[PDB]
RNA sequence: CCUUUUAAUUGAUUAUGCUGACUUUAGUCCCGAUAAACUACAGUUCUGCUUAAACUGAGGAGUCAAGUAGGUACAAACCGUACAAGGAUUAAUU
């Protein structure tokens, strides 16, 4: 828990090969958040891969300097 | 079965200078020779960094000035 | 910041595209009757490579 | 993101059915060819259904003779008559026994 | 891996490694390490380097356990330090850290003395000397078994040679010396020292303490520790005089310098030239057998020490000053501000 | 219609700018109890 | 008559700020500073007609380009104040006749004109209204303007502005003493509340 | 010196990546066409062999000036070349020792709960 | 542990001829089969180098008997290959690509780096003679005629060294005992090109260009490696 | 200082002593069950298991626990989150 008050730290003092990733359940989370931002014209995804002081207006890229 | 007594001060450094060896020419040597000979290709570039590591570039700097006969700049152009 | 530029749409075609929109071919509407007018050799065709 | 999302823990939304879905206050589902709702329409507004199908999302019409599913343009729960008399099949849950 | 290599014991060996074959064979190491150097055969002067902060605080102590008194006190005693005091009673000394500063200062100021010194060019000097820096890191949570591994491989080498070893290991917590080591050459940098020249001299590992955990099991419950841990690393910029007799003359050369000439070479960035210029510092062959040369050069007399410090020397500052004069007219400087620069 | 004073002049009002807000900020002292036991 | 010049001169400045697409190198950024002073000088030019030059803020833009022409062409095409050393910061201010300060206020320019573009990119594209002026842009950047990303595996964003800023906060905050605050879980000393002054009244 | 490679001085380089097996100087010197070289083709554009002589795919390009090299780097940046599409690179160096400016390096590296990738 | 135990318990041991993958036989051939079919549809993967030598062999016979075209073979490589995206690709692709190249249609290449999570050495794995590789291909059938004769003709050395293998390649002319002198006489129709047994005003005429025909309009999507992508990895939080 | 006195309960290599710190064992034991790709011109990797409908006049067949266990930037933070009339008759505004 947040309060720090279980138990569950006692299994963290072993090592262990690695962990779940749930990737499937959160991908489909992502993916009604990005629908949800879509249905209304943002591009969260676009926005989020931006890089810092990137600009793209629309559905651009790398592709849209090749070909410009 | 358990030890019969405390391993000693001096046993101990010896054990510490072998496995120094033990690692160094098992593995140290060999990730420092790999490391030193892909110097001779373009380095990685990551395109999981992208949005944040330089752009890709192929040159590799020579780190010592003091050694380089050639240009080190060229003159501004007007 | 939002004002981008102005396009001519103005070329008439058809696509072809798969189950989920993904387009495929683009047709005109001369390459569109030149295939209407070959039709029936390729159904020839076809029963003869069947 | 508006009721789209969910802003806590829960993973599937629980919503009671509308107003206009429950019966009474509620819309009638042929209540757009009665003479009164097409004198008030006007202009305005055109209160026949076909006009809101979403062509993105339903299915050509199939023939009602062949097998078909019934979730694709009905949308309520009856069977039409104008689809065939239907196979009424009941379990042989004894077999040995004939 | 090759399955077949040789790794090494320091301790045992097939070929008979007791003490007697020890002694003998390190004889033997010994007097081959000596004979490879060569010496000026005519010197001017022996110069020796001198501390004189730490040659002050000897004196200051001596003075105070010989007399019982500070140096100049007359009524009074020396008081020594009990539990609890808050004076230190040599406060008036400098730190280890000023000591460093009044070095660094001491070898700027002699630097500059000696470029108006006549016969400055047949003067001996030796090992020592030079500015020297001590950075310190902390909060690693490393061990003192891993950390002996991790400075004993980097103990001696050039700061670029250092940094490329602990990259090529691909260890998680070796970033924390990688940090260090970056850090560190950045300041030196920035202070105006030759990253060229500067080597690691030697390290210092600080425990700190240890981070506990329970560990729970069938019968009793242990606790795991995570280390804390700080390094003390000191770094030294080589008189030009050492450096020459290191890379030159005895054929110690860091393999980050050897790999970027080999680079340059292949790439074709440089003139065909630099195949004789970089002959004495290329490869293993081209050393030993430029070592060879030498030391036939040395034994008949044609070969100059004097002479060949110099030219190199020479060469070394004027790539050096090409470098900043260039860099400083791709500004598009202007030629007062270039003849400035250089007062 | 009037539930809008909760929020209309201050720093939660969209419709406004940052020196109105500024403005509307600034306040006087409070009523002393001299004046108010003349009311 | 100064009014609308001051809101249309901002109104360009943003606007010609967010016209590059994808990086924003310091030649864009010189670009768009010698637009601004364009524009500065044509709105001169009007007020005349029927002042800008003469101001220290016209003569800092004049400062600004006369230290961006001395950059270097690859140093033009960085977007990045990361490789720029102190050594290369001194030549630049010795090549420009100005100061290591001034040639840091260019790139701490830069490095806002970065951020400011992020967050325009993410107002515009979320349909939210853009800043009108000086005194809307402060009050909402104290609350909704982006200051980094953050990165798996703990490696550092670089961001120059947010170094500034940090090395600054620490700066002020360093030695404050909490000998008066309030902390959970530490005793109080109530003589000391009884009678020292507090200033929150 | 005449030849490029016996200059104690290099003239301003570019470095191509992506030359096909079929691709010659000549052929080099086409797709730079327009743009001053610091000499002949024969000395200004230098293929790169392997000891029995096999292409590499890379070459080397001189130009009369670093403003013309970057000009034809910004020109020809990913154009084509036999079907491929050439990449550029500069291929010299500031002398500002940028190297010395490294990144901090992570002291938190949670390789168990982080995603994966090939960094 | 220590490094000396490698070769203590390898002393008299073996390589294995091929490496194994975790988990059972059928896991193993499945996991080679699906990435024998990304690596069709990529032409490039990076793996770590013990992997890129085990499906090296595997995209080698897949291309072998995808050229041999007969119905066994096209079993075979049907029971190799899963997507059809990759079947189209291989078929219509690499094979008319590989046509004159008689084996040895793919290549390792050595990163000589160490992968940061979990120090794992890595390599490509590449189809050779495609857009982007990493180094140049050879040349096959005659385009080899014409590098040989090209080599001859350049040197003596040439000459001498090539002297034998060119009488066997049709390169000398017997009459004169030199060297041929129209290469172009030794062209042959090649399995890759259109037999022409078959035998520009439009307005939507198509235009050429390096890979594929252009069309003469524009469509407003980006390219299919662009058009539709998600997150590489959402974050899995922490539970405390 | 010296002198006299002191009831100090006044001298610790040892009580499997007590309270702790820090070594040796040792860089040794310990790493849970299946995994890939995200692309130089379209697509549908493989596997384990199968209640995954969310208005159709019906609160969608339970209890209990989490003293808020699936919100939110590759966060073990900050902030936010259980509405019994379900509020957007928002087929609106544009």
């Amino acid at each position: 828990n947040k309060v720090r008050t279980d138990k569950k730290e006692r299994k963290r003092a072993f090592p262990q090969r690695g962990f779940w990733k749930k990737q499937n359940f959160l991908q489909v989370k992502n993916n009604t958040v990005r629908l949800a931002f879509a249905v209304q014209g943002v591009d969260l995804l676009k926005l989020k891969r931006l890089r810092w002081g990137e600009v793209r207006k629309g559905n651009t890229g790398w592709w849209t300097d090749d070909y410009r | 079965a358990v030890p019969k007594g405390k391993r000693s001060k001096h046993k101990c450094k010896q054990r510490q200078l072998i496995y120094f060896f033990d690692q160094f020419d098992g593995v140290f040597k060999r990730r420092r020779e790999s490391f030193y000979r892909s110097f001779y290709n373009p380095p990685y570039f990551s395109k999981q960094t992208e949005q944040t590591s330089l752009p890709p570039s192929v040159l590799r700097p020579f780190r010592f000035p003091g050694f380089w006969p050639g240009r080190f700049a060229f003159k501004m152009a007007s | 910041l939002r004002e981008t530029e102005e396009r001519s749409a103005t070329r008439t075609v058809m696509c072809v595209t798969d189950f989920a929109q993904r387009p495929l071919m683009f047709l005109g509407k001369d390459d569109f009757r030149a295939l209407r007018e070959n039709l029936p050799r390729i159904k020839e065709e076809l029963k003869a490579f069947k | 993101t508006k009721h789209n999302l969910t802003y806590s823990g829960r993973v599937r939304a629980f919503k009671p059915p509308s107003a206009a879905q429950r019966w009474e206050m509620g819309e009638s589902k042929y209540a757009w060819r009665l003479p009164i709702p097409n004198l008030l329409a006007g202009d305005e507004m055109q209160l026949n259904p076909a006009l809101r199908i979403d062509e993105s999302t339903t299915q050509m019409f199939p023939d009602f003779s062949k097998p078909f599913f019934h979730n694709a343009h009905f949308n309520f729960s009856w069977k039409p008559e104008e689809v065939p008399f239907q196979q009424t099949v009941k379990l042989d849950i004894t077999p040995w026994r004939r | 891996p090759n399955t077949k290599r040789r790794i090494r014991d320091p301790f045992w060996r097939r070929s008979g490694w007791w003490r007697w074959r020890q002694q003998e064979v390190k004889a033997m190491n010994r007097s081959r390490a000596f004979r490879r150097h060569l010496f000026p055969r005519f010197t001017t002067e022996t110069v020796s380097f001198v501390d004189a902060a730490e040659a002050e605080a000897k004196r200051f102590k001596e003075i105070v356990a010989e007399t019982g008194r500070y140096p100049g006190q007359t009524v009074n005693f020396f008081v020594p330090k009990v539990e609890g005091a808050k004076l230190d009673p040599f406060a008036a000394l400098p730190s280890r850290q000023k000591r460093l500063k009044l070095r660094r200062k001491a070898v700027r100021e002699a630097e500059e003395a000696e470029k108006a010194r006549e016969d400055a060019d047949f003067v001996w000097r030796g090992k020592g000397g030079g500015r020297v820096w001590e950075e310190r890191k902390a909060n690693i949570p490393l061990g003192k078994k891993k950390l002996l591994l991790y400075c004993t491989i980097i103990k001696g080498l050039q700061i670029t040679d250092a940094i490329d070893w602990l990259s090529s290991l691909c260890l998680h917590r070796v970033n924390y010396l990688l940090n260090l080591l970056n850090a560190s050459r950045k300041k030196i940098h920035e202070q105006g020292g030759d990253i060229s020249r500067v080597y690691v001299e030697s390290y210092m590992l600080n425990i700190q303490g240890q981070i506990k955990r329970p560990q729970f099991r069938l019968r009793m419950v242990n606790l795991i520790k995570t280390w804390k841990f700080a390094v003390v690393l000191r770094f030294r910029e080589y008189p030009m005089d050492e450096y020459f007799h290191k890379l030159f003359i005895l054929k110690h050369v860091p393999r980050s310098l050897t790999t970027d000439m080999r680079l340059a070479l292949a790439g074709q960035r440089v003139g065909l030239h630099a195949v004789r210029d970089w002959y004495p510092f290329l490869d293993s062959k081209t050393r030993f057998f430029h070592r060879k040369r030498l030391k036939w050069l040395d034994r008949t007399r044609q070969f100059d020490y004097c002479l060949a410090r110099r030219v190199f020397k020479s060469k070394y500052e004027e790539n050096c000053r090409r470098r900043k004069i260039q860099v400083l007219q791709a500004r598009g400087a202007s030629d007062a501000v270039i003849e400035e620069a250089n007062l | 219609r009037g539930i809008d004073e909760l929020w209309k002049g201050s720093y939660l009002d969209p419709t406004i700018g940052a020196k109105q807000k500024e403005a509307n900020a600034v306040a006087g002292d409070a009523w002393p109890a001299c004046l108010l036991r003349m009311k | 008559k100064q009014g609308l010049l001051a809101s249309r001169f901002y109104r360009f400045l943003v606007i010609s700020l967010m016209e590059k697409e994808g990086t924003f190198t310091y030649y864009d950024f010189y670009v768009w500073r010698k637009g601004c002073l364009a524009y500065l000088k044509a709105a001169e030019e009007e007020m005349q007609g029927i002042r800008p030059s003469t101001s220290p803020e016209f003569k800092e833009m004049e400062l600004h380009l006369k230290i961006l022409s001395h950059f270097t062409p690859e140093e033009l095409s960085r977007d990045t104040a990361e490789h720029f050393t102190s050594a290369a910061i001194k030549n630049i201010a010795k090549a420009a006749e100005t100061s290591v300060k001034n040639v840091k206020n260019v790139l701490l320019g830069h490095a806002i004109a970065l951020t400011d573009r992020t967050w325009y990119m993410r107002l515009m594209e979320m349909q939210r209204p853009i800043p009108q002026s000086v005194e809307d842009y402060l009050l909402l950047a104290e609350t909704d303007r982006p200051y980094m990303i953050r990165l798996p595996y703990g490696e550092k964003f670089y961001n120059y502005e947010l170094e500034e800023a940090l090395a600054k906060k620490r700066a002020s905050e360093r030695h404050k003493s909490q000998r008066d605050v309030p902390r959970l879980g530490r005793k109080q000393h109530r003589i000391r509340r009884l009678f020292v002054p507090n200033a929150r009244v | 010196t005449e030849p490029i490679s016996h200059m104690q001085e290099k003239p301003a380089t570019l470095r191509l990546r992506g030359l096909p097996y079929r691709t010659t100087a000549e052929d080099i010197a086409n797709f730079f066409e327009g743009y001053s070289l610091a000499g002949p083709p024969d000395e200004a554009i230098q293929l790169h062999r392997r000891m029995d002589g096999r292409p590499t795919g890379w070459a080397s390009v001189y130009f009369e000036s670093e403003q013309e090299a970057r000009r034809a780097k910004q020109d020809k940046h990913r154009s084509y070349l036999h079907g491929r599409y050439i990449e550029i690179f500069i291929n010299f160096e500031t002398g500002e020792l940028e190297w010395i400016h490294q990144p901090q390096l992570s002291e938190n590296v949670n390789r168990k709960h982080h995603g994966k990738d090939n960094r | 542990g220590w490094s000396k135990v490698v070769n203590f318990l390898n002393k008299g041991v073996q390589r294995r001829p091929h490496r194994r993958l975790p988990g059972q036989p059928h896991h193993q051939w499945n996991m080679l089969k699906t990435q024998l079919d990304q690596l069709v549809r990529s032409d490039r993967l990076e793996l770590t180098l013990p992997r890129a030598h085990e499906l090296q062999q595997y995209a080698e016979e897949l291309v072998h008997f995808a050229k041999q075209n007969t119905p066994e073979s096209s079993l075979i490589v049907e029971s190799m290959i899963f997507t059809p995206a990759a079947r189209r690709k291989l078929f219509h692709e690499l094979c008319p690509l590989y046509a004159n190249r008689p084996f040895f249609y793919t290549r390792v290449v050595n990163q000589h780096r160490l992968r940061m999570r979990d120090a794992a050495p890595m390599a490509y794995l590449e189809f050779v003679d495609r857009p982007g590789e990493i180094r140049p291909a050879r040349p096959v059938g005659f385009e080899r005629k014409q590098a040989i004769w090209e080599e001859m003709q350049a040197t003596r050395r040439g000459r001498r060294q090539w002297w034998n293998h060119a009488k066997k390649l049709g390169l000398i002319d017997e009459e004169t005992g030199d060297v041929i002198s129209d290469i172009n006489a030794l062209r042959r129709p090649s399995a890759a090109e259109w037999e022409e047994s078959d035998s520009s005003p439009s307005p939507y005429k198509m235009v050429a260009a390096p890979k594929r025909a252009l069309e003469p309009f524009f469509v407003d999507l980006p390219p299919p490696t662009e058009r539709y992508r998600k997150q590489r990895y959402v974050f899995k939080r922490f539970d405390p």
